[PDB]
Order: structure tokens, then sequence, then C-alpha cells
């Protein structure tokens, strides 16, 4: 089972505040201490503070600015990190990791994107991409959707609940006037399309969206 | 505090080959460094634990070494599987520390991109928009140039590019060119062409569809 | 016997000091820059090599909490070190009376 869940991701106006969470699950000791790490887009792992449920106890990076507040709820096993006075630069992935006390880092949770910015939380929209009448194609076809227009950061694009994942690109959103696009590639074998059901799966866990879009030929 | 330092930041290595990430720290830490893998858009995973120590659900390909200063994590016969950034982290002084990551790519055999051109969908016509969407995929090395071309004349306006890192299937790139337009211009227009340039091929690849 | 009632008690108590002795001493060195002592298996074994008097130095608690945990594990030590000594004492006393006829 997941040991620790966080949220999908978290939209922030310039100098609000935003508190994360993270359940937790499996084993849980008195030894244990939760971790919060941020990484920027294109940076890597850095190490915010600590903290331990059972004592209460917190300590934080005293080489970055002091932007958290680590508590904890013994009774729903879940740590909380409060973010005060967010900028462009607070704008990252937080992840929370269990520390059995032991030094290293065993399981780490899906990480909160959390995005700093003014503008609206916006839904995706999912548009099916199949080939034209004209197109020729071998013993493998390519088929697509379009997630188009959505906000913020991120998106999960799966095949078939997941249960189709050989053959599969997702590439990285573009920005457009406060809007991210991206698209989803997905090749199967020519004699299997459409004898057998193609359907992508697109979540946008800022605005709570997810929708299905089946992949069927053009007419 | 304790400095890691990853070098170099990124490590090139054919299929089937050992390969070794450095991880020196600022002073002695005896053993107390651990080694991790993040994919791309994935969490990070522990590999190594206390330098040398395996760690269960791991593949036996991956070891490591060191004590005090350097430290060393291997790859015996790199797999696709592996292409992902590396990072290091001690647990000797107070506070934990990271790496600056170490990105590991793999030098594969070439290969020509597989070119597919989409016509926008009766869902977003009806919206009142239109994006021609065409994927460049599997292809190697990542370097490539795509042409978007409106009836015969060459367009660039309205085109949005977005490149993917290396693949950890099968070690090769893929790309996508969305030329976004609004309805009305899409009306009065009828042939759209995708155009891949790649050093696999002296004659450009092309992708065309027409609105009939 | 009190003196091994005491003993025991002791004894008992000393792996007490020694196991939360090696809780709190990680609680009270995390937090401060440079700090060594702030893992649980390694800080069990310095909290042995205190009670015991030993003192290697490989490991050394930094902080004024950590430094009076220190303490407690020390005088905990050679208190019950002390008290089985004590012990023996008695024992080998009441022994030696019996072996001389008093
Ligand atoms: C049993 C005593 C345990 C000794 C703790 C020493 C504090 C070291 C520290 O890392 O403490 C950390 C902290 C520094 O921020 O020290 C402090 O202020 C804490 C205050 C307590 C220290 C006593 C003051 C000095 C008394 C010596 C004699 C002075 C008159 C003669
Ligand atoms: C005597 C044992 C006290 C435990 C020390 C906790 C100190 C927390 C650091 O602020
Ligand atoms: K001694
Ligand atoms: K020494
Ligand atoms: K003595």
């Amino acid at each position: 089972q997941v040991q620790l869940q966080q949220p999908g991701a978290e939209l922030v106006k310039p100098g609000a505040s935003v508190k994360l969470s993270c359940k937790a699950s499996g084993y849980t000791f008195t030894s244990d201490w939760i971790h919060w790490v941020k990484q920027r887009p294109g940076h890597g792992l850095e190490w915010i503070g600590e903290i331990i449920p059972s004592y209460g106890r917190a300590n934080y990076n005293e080489k970055i600015q002091k932007k958290a507040t680590l508590t904890a709820d013994k009774s729903s096993s879940t740590a909380f990190m409060q973010l005060s006075s967010l900028t462009s630069e607070d704008s990252a992935v937080y992840y929370c990791a269990r520390e059995r006390g032991d030094g290293y880092f065993a399981v780490w949770g899906a990480g909160t994107t959390v995005t700093v910015s003014s503008a609206k939380t916006t839904p995706p929209s999912v548009y099916p991409l199949a080939p034209g009448s004209a197109a020729q194609t071998n013993s493998m076809v390519t088929l697509g959707c379009l997630v188009k227009g959505y906000f913020p950061e991120p998106v999960t694009v799966t095949w078939n609940s997941g249960s189709l994942s050989s053959g599969v690109h997702t590439f990285p959103a573009v920005l457009q006037s406060d809007l991210y696009t991206l698209s989803s590639s997905v090749t199967v074998p020519s004699s299997s399309w459409p004898s057998e059901t193609v359907t992508c799966n697109v979540a946008h866990p800022a605005s709570s969206t997810k929708v299905d879009k089946k992949i069927v030929p053009r007419d | 505090d304790i400095l890691l330092t990853q070098s170099p930041a990124i490590l090139s290595v054919s299929p089937g080959e050992r390969v070794s990430f450095s991880c020196r720290a600022s002073q002695s830490i005896g053993t107390d460094i651990h080694w991790y893998q993040q994919r791309t858009n994935g969490s990070p995973r522990l590999l190594i634990k206390y330098a040398s120590e395996s760690i269960s659900g791991i593949p036996s390909r991956f070891s490591g070494s060191g004590s005090g200063t350097d430290f060393t994590l291997s790859i015996n016969s790199v797999e696709s599987e592996d292409i992902a950034n590396y990072y290091c982290q001690q647990s000797n002084r107070w506070p934990f520390t990271f790496g600056s990551g170490t990105k590991l790519e793999i030098k594969r055999a070439d290969a020509a991109p597989t070119v597919s051109i989409f016509p926008p969908s009766s869902e977003q016509l009806t919206s009142g928009g239109a994006s021609v969407v065409c994927f460049l995929n599997n292809f190697y090395p990542k370097d490539i140039n795509v042409k978007w071309k409106i009836d015969g004349s060459e367009r660039q306006n309205g085109v949005l590019n977005s490149w993917t890192d290396q693949d950890s299937k099968d070690s090769t790139y893929s790309m996508s060119s969305t030329l976004t337009l609004t309805k009305d211009e899409y009306e009065r227009h009828n042939s759209y062409t995708c155009e891949a340039t790649h050093k696999t091929s002296t004659s450009p690849i092309v992708k065309s569809f027409n609105r009939n | 016997a009190l003196h091994w009632r005491a003993a025991g008690a002791a004894t008992v108590l000393l792996v007490i000091v020694l196991l939360a002795g090696s809780y709190l001493a990680v609680l009270a060195e995390r937090g401060a820059p440079g700090a060594q002592l702030i893992t649980y298996p390694r800080a069990l074994w310095w909290a042995c090599e205190t009670a015991t008097t030993v003192x290697y130095g490989d490991l050394c608690p930094v902080t004024l909490w950590g430094r009076l945990v220190a303490v407690v594990v020390m005088v905990a030590g050679i208190t019950s070190f002390g008290l089985v000594t004590a012990a023996l004492a008695t024992w080998f006393v009441g022994r030696e009376q019996e072996r001389r006829g008093h």
C-alpha cells in the first residue's frame, strides 16, 4: 500500500498561505521522522525540514529562508507543512519522506505540485487524435490525446487505466497566456485497433477533474 | 554543513556498459551516504543505503562503494530503464544534505523518427479552434527539426514544440509539434504538412493530410 | 537480599536509561549544525560507551540538553556499576564471617 499520500497540486496567490498534508500508513514507530523536500523545475532535491510526530519537535534548514512550519497529527497519522508569504520562488514540487531515524529516506510521497500565481484554475479540454483517412499504417498504429488549455500544473495521463503502458509518450506542457497544453502519444498493433478500446485518462487534481476520451476512427 | 559534490553532471554511456557515479563530501562522513534514483516526473527511490548496503526490490545490477570522502554508485551494464537522475545524501551530520545530482544518458544506435500527423477533432472545431498535432516519436539522436507547410507555403506562426527527455524504455527521444489555428483560418486552407529533418535520412520525412 | 535486589533494580533501570537516553539524545542533537549523535542505532552505542565511562570520543553531544542527557547516562551507569560492586562486597563479607565461625 502507498505509505505516504500527498495532494496532487495546490494553487496559491502571491502572498497567501497553504497547508500541505502528508497522510502516512504502514508501520509507525515513535522513532519515525517525517521530512519535507523541495524540488524546483530543473533543479535538484532541497531539504526543507523534519518533524517527529511522537514528540512534535521540528527542525528546519537554516541555510534557506524560513517559509515553512511543521506540525503533525498523531490521531490521523498526517504531517503538515505551513507555507506562508509565497512568491514565484516557492513554486515547486514538495515531497514528504519517512525516515526510521537511521538516516535514509525509505519511502517518499508522490509530491505536491505547488504553483504560485494570480491566475485562475482552469479545467483541461481533452480531444481525440485519430489518424486521417489517407494515412497508411504498418504493423503499428499511433493514437493520441490533446490536453488543451489548463492551469496550473500538473495533469496525469494514462491509457486504458494504466493497463496500456508500453509505447506511451507524454510531452511536457507549454505555457500560453496562463494556460498549459500538452499531448500524449500511444502506439499499439494495427490489428488491435479499433477492435480493442483505446481510451486516455486525463486527471487534473488542481480542479478535481478526471475525464475519459475514447479513441475512434474519423467518421 | 556538509557539501556533497556530484561530477560530472551528465554521464553518457553505451548500452550494456558499466557506469560509475561520483559523490564527494566536504568532510569525512564514514559510510553514511545514501543513493536515490529519480526518473522523469517520478519520486526519488532508494537504491543504496550506507554506501554499499543493498535494498530489497532493487536489481542486483546496482552496487555501491567508498568510505570517508569519496563514494561511488555503479551500474553493471546499463539498461534503458536506468535513464534517470541520481542523487546522493549524507546522514553523518545535521542537517542532512543532498548532492547536485547526476543525469545518466545512453548512447544507442541511430533511429529514424516515426512521424504521424493528426487533424483537428470534431469536439475541438465546435469550440471554435483547430490544432494540427504532429508526433515525431522514437528517434536518435535528439537533434531534429520540424517544418510546417500550409498549402505548400511554410508556416511558423501558431507552432508550439515540446521535447521529451531520453525515453526510459528504448533510450530514444520524441517531440510534438502543434499548429494551433482559429477555426476560420483553418477553413481557408486545405493541405497541412508536417515535415521532419533528421540525420538518419538526407531527404526529410513528410506527413500531410488534406481537409477534404 | 536487598543488595541483590537493588543491583537487579539498577541493571534494569540502566537499560531503561540507555534506551531512553538514546532516544532523547537524538531528539536534542537534531537541529544543531555539526551534530553527529542524530541516529538511534549509533546513539544507543554512544549511550553504552558513556554509561561504562569508556568514552571513545567517536560520538559526543554538542547541545545543552544532549549533554544533560549524557550526564544522566553517566551517573546512572556509574551508580549501577558502583551498586553491583557494593553488592559483591556484601556477599563476600557475609561469606567470610561464615567460614570464620563468626
Ligand atoms: C532530560 C531529557 C530532555 C530531553 C531533551 C529534549 C530537548 C529538545 C531540544 O530543544
Ligand atoms: K573511565
Ligand atoms: K579523539
Ligand atoms: K570505577
